[PDB]
């Protein structure tokens, strides 16, 4: 019985952890997108200021 | 612009799905870690006990 | 042994959960910061383009 | 054009990285599956010797 309860909680808790890890990598994708965007907009904004 | 937009949308969907798959692989490999430890304890303690 | 083992597993996985919660919170926080930098810089981009 | 081009470039880079991570998960599942085969044989054989 205790092992059955352990199994229940183990896979449920694992499910929430992989949801969390997915959000990790995914929000981290959007983060890299945003940071590269900001950088290169800085870049040509400077260049076109020189223009 | 239309070409780049289509490519960006497709690759964003791809990287999201990749994040999801990587997450669930991480979950299952952690499960395998756990099962390995558990049944290793099983069989080794069984060597000792049976001997 | 099973009591202790399952208890510690629940510990490890729950710790992963709150740590991951902190990490995700970090993801949204710096994500909004970066996207705000990008948005303001994009506004200035529009201005300098018009000029 | 510059916007979407650089965004797609970094995103393609990460799709390659994701493929690599997928690969190492595949390798680790192969390793763990081989080990669980070996230990399964061990536990079944030791039970037979028991009987």
């Amino acid at each position: 019985a205790h092992q059955a309860d352990s199994g229940r909680t183990i896979r449920g808790l694992e499910s929430q952890v992989e949801a969390n890890r997915a959000e990790i990598s995914a929000l981290q994708t959007r983060l890299e997108t945003a940071t590269g965007r900001a950088d290169k907009l800085e870049e040509m904004n400077g260049q076109i200021s020189a223009r | 612009n239309a070409l780049l937009g289509e490519e960006a949308a497709t690759l964003k969907k791809r990287v999201d799905q990749a994040g999801l798959d990587l997450a669930r692989l991480s979950r299952i490999e952690t499960d395998l870690e756990a099962q390995l430890a558990a049944e290793r304890a099983r069989v080794q303690a069984v060597e000792n006990a049976l001997a």
